[PDB]
């Protein structure tokens, strides 16, 4: 089941504006909106969803992800964005020009608000621990493809909601006390 | 891709079919006896995973651990009695409760095996359910201090005492804990898993002035660092 | 709108009866027949039109490029897709197309071609960046742009769409050629209609050109050689 | 010559099947718990025989072995609890960790017989390699103070952590032995078998300034001696 | 002499029911199986020997080293090939064997690991050029040479033959690795009978290697990254 990624995890951001990646017009052109890890069990943005949270209860997991992107704007902005998975090797990539070269998505706003993205499970092992080096499957970034335009007499700023969801091949193995509770005394 | 990679340990019953604290009595037999109301939502462990779900109706196997403050296991009997609702306290350690005779006793020594008992599914409704969105009484529910907003009355299930089967006082500070397995599991209506620290037994309340964000927080949102 | 199939017909690999060459050619069909992304160019009001010759636009970038430089016979067939969006208050229309062995002319009145003026190397094979026409008019070249709806060629019309899509076999008078040497087409995009709009509307209009090398052989290998 | 002597005794399975010290785990009682790092190349007799092969795959069993300093059995509990790597680790003799509702936990008398678990293949990769040219991170991988060289994460299996299960402090040194036995095993690509003394548990280092020679030393190569 | 098959075993792709990672994978088949040679080694009257850490001799040479380095996972067999000949009045022999994962000991006498001596990079995955050893007699690792012959193994008997050439396959425990992280296997040639002849003969013997990656395959397509 999809549910929504707290992307925008900052010190600034603080109550729902967590879940919110704003996307607004640019004129430097090629420009990068956001970038995120693609381990589930992992600190950061998956910590918000349900897959993390269950993946958090186990030891080793595998298969594939997805990633749905919901543009919120008026109906009269429009624009193109480049969704990029890269697998692991080397750092976050700083261009679009070095992004495109890994997997991708070309997605374009229209009468359809949302778009998939599906991380395809690139690994040499059956199985991938959840930071328990030899794991990390690679960064997910997200580039201005070609811009925001708007005509006259409406907002320059829109949002982009992201939902992180499981796969079909996707399954879990050796269950373990998740890292999510404290104790501290007995009464609750 | 031909995967074999297997899914079975994701079911249900194998994620709750594992023993885990449920509770801890104290007794100072120097009293005599020492009572515990039967709630198993007191340690946080087992409630994370229990409140994952809305109706959940299981069996389940109960597990007693006996020991003392410096942990010796001093040969003595204990008697461990489960009084239902309704059924009449036991008073002292001698008092006439004690002759269980239509109540379920265990009689066990404290250098025996830890004691291994099967629960059925107990309760009027056709499940027990941890959230009951109101009040279990027709009435005028003041706006002050409210209470028995959550009360949910088909969950109450008498309660487990403990007492040192001896001529006298004994002398004995002893400490036993409860662990409980679910068997034969089954669960209704999903709901989100809790971000926010516990701090009541029975009431779901959360400290509005200390909210701790869902994820940790990073420099900014074009690195990959948390 | 819909995709153009440059003289209907699909790209495909140099079959037996028609090779010369002999020695197995080399198909990595996965990591060279893929999408590669451009920088952008910014559409403003007095733009020209840009260009790119096409087996040289991608002759530095990924797989293909190391294919390409380490090989000396190259073939295969394009997909070209080009994406500009503006609002519905915006207006405009750029004519998208491919021309096969797109000669570069000389812009100068010198009759004696031993002094006469000519294109420097990069202006004739720009590489990633391209370049912008000096006289779309005559389409750099002499010959006039209205009739380059003879080519293979698309419309990008603000009020319509904003992609351009033609799929394009190849086009060579031999089976196989050398990438660094010989483009064996161009890919021209002009606004032959300009780009208006009103107070408040977003100015940063951006052009990208996305490709697809299907189809892909290589052969005659040696070490790796790009001039 | 119609020879009948047999050869059952020769296969891998016959010649890994037996108990073997793996571990050492020292509680004071005195911190009130203990943890142990699961890794078996600590002790020599085990780590030359599973050396033998590059790559072993197999189940094994674990039994657990606990006295005193003086040797005495006084009968106490003690909870073995093994935690799967990310699971939090326990922090004190009453921390919340080991009110295990996820974790396998055993709960054992001082005075019982040694507890013996069984415990399946549980390896990310398809076997246990013991030998892993390469490091385990794309980097610079300094050419002075090296290590990561032999990492093989596909190795890593958690930690194992003992404590004494009491009020309060029971001023019990204890010492608890970890035997492990090889189960429905293969093995792939022999090796030489080592002749070197050993230096690190995770390293295969050897004094270079004092080599041994793989034969004892002879007075002449005419003689018959050594 | 004749040809050693490592294992008994020929190289093969890895097959349905064996894969894990979801995607198609390339193989370029004619451009990077093929056979590479090495610069030579000058053998001595007092050469220790040498060695190469093979997925990563051929990491920068060639369309192999570039695959490599484009993608993410690799798995392939080999086709080992050590050349050396002399004249019939020189005498020697050298043992040539494979050690699938060659981890190389470090020489100290350290107790504490951390503190303790280690192998720099370099020394570990060589390249191109080798490395020499320290102590051949303990393989440099700690255990005899003496059994190296139950690893694939030939021999260089200068009376005998001039050639030594070894098949191995895909030897590891996941069906796909990295390629700049993860060295397979070693070559190792040690002379553990001394290199002889007399006053008027040749003094320059070399040592070559050459090799061919037989069924090469790449996955896990992204940036060029080498290290």
């Amino acid at each position: 089941v999809e549910t929504i990624l707290e992307v925008n995890n900052t010190t600034e951001a603080t109550g729902l504006t967590r879940l919110l990646i704003p996307v607004s017009s640019q004129n430097k052109a090629d420009e990068l909106c956001a970038a995120f890890m693609v381990d589930p069990g992992r600190i950061g943005p998956w910590q918000s969803t349900l897959v993390g949270q269950i993946c958090r209860y186990y030891t080793q997991w595998s298969g594939s992800l997805k990633v749905t992107f919901m543009f919120t704007g008026s109906f009269m902005a429009t624009g193109k964005m480049l969704v990029a998975y890269s697998p692991p090797g080397s750092a976050q990539p700083a261009n679009r020009e070095t992004a495109m070269l890994g997997t991708h998505v070309i997605w374009d706003f229209g009468l359809q608000s949302s778009v998939s993205l599906v991380i395809p499970w690139i690994s040499n092992t059956h199985f991938r621990t959840a930071k328990t080096d030899y794991y990390t499957a690679g960064v997910v970034t997200l580039w201005y493809q070609t811009n925001y335009v708007v005509p006259p007499e409406t907002p320059g700023e829109a949002y982009i909601i992201a939902m992180g969801a499981a796969q079909d091949n996707f399954t879990l193995k050796i269950c373990k006390d998740t890292d999510e509770v404290t104790q501290q005394a007995v009464l609750q | 891709v031909v995967n074999r990679n297997g899914v079975l340990e994701t079911t249900i019953n194998h994620f709750f079919s594992r023993s885990g604290l449920v509770g801890v009595v104290n007794l100072t037999d120097g009293t005599g006896y020492a009572t515990w109301d039967i709630d198993i939502m007191g340690f946080v462990q087992l409630r994370r995973k229990c409140e994952m779900f809305t109706y959940m109706r299981f069996n389940a196997e109960f597990t007693f651990v006996t020991t003392t403050k410096n942990g010796e296991a001093r040969p003595y009997m204990l008697q461990y009695m489960y009084v239902p609702p309704g059924a009449p306290k036991p008073t002292g350690r001698d008092a006439f409760q004690w002759q269980t005779a239509t109540n379920p006793s265990v009689f066990v020594k404290l250098t025996d095996p830890p004691a291994q008992v099967s629960v059925p599914f107990m309760s009027p409704a056709s499940a027990y359910q941890w959230f009951y969105d109101g009040y279990p009484t027709f009435g005028q529910h003041p706006e002050t201090s409210n209470t028995t907003y959550g009360l949910c009355p088909n969950n109450m299930m008498g309660t487990f005492a403990v007492r040192v089967v001896s001529r006298e006082a004994s002398q004995l500070k002893l400490q036993t804990r409860v662990y409980m397995k679910l068997k034969h599991v089954r669960a209704w209506v999903p709901r989100p898993i809790r971000s926010q620290p516990y701090l009541l037994k029975n009431f779901p309340n959360y400290d509005s002035s200390k909210i701790t964000n869902s994820a940790r927080d990073r420099s900014s949102i074009k690195q990959a660092n948390m | 709108a819909n995709i153009v199939l440059a003289y209907g017909e699909w790209p495909e690999y140099c079959p037996d009866t028609d090779a010369t060459a002999v020695d197995k050619p080399t198909r990595p069909d996965v990591s060279v027949n893929r999408f590669y992304t451009l920088d952008s160019k910014m559409w403003q009001e007095n733009s020209t039109g840009w260009y790119w010759k096409f087996p040289d636009v991608l002759n530095k970038t990924g797989v293909f490029g190391q294919n390409a430089q380490f090989h000396y016979l190259y073939r295969s067939g394009f997909c070209l897709h080009v994406q500009c969006n503006a609002s519905k208050f915006h207006q405009g229309a750029l004519l998208v197309a491919v021309i096969p062995e797109f000669v570069i002319a000389g812009r100068g009145s010198n009759t004696k071609p031993n002094e006469a003026p000519h294109p420097g190397f990069t202006t004739t094979f720009p590489g990633t960046t391209g370049a912008t026409f000096h006289d779309p008019y005559v389409l750099d070249s002499g010959v006039p742009l209205s009739q380059a709806l003879i080519y293979p060629h698309q419309w990008i019309n603000l009020r319509t769409n904003n992609c351009a899509t033609v799929i394009v076999p190849y086009i060579n008078a031999v089976p196989f050629d050398s990438a660094i040497n010989h483009s064996n087409f161009g890919l021209i995009v002009i606004p032959v209609s300009p780009l208006k709009y009103s107070s408040g509307a977003t100015t940063a209009i951006p052009i990208t050109i996305t490709i697809a090398p299907l189809n892909s052989e290589f052969g005659g290998l040696r070490q790796a050689v790009s001039q």
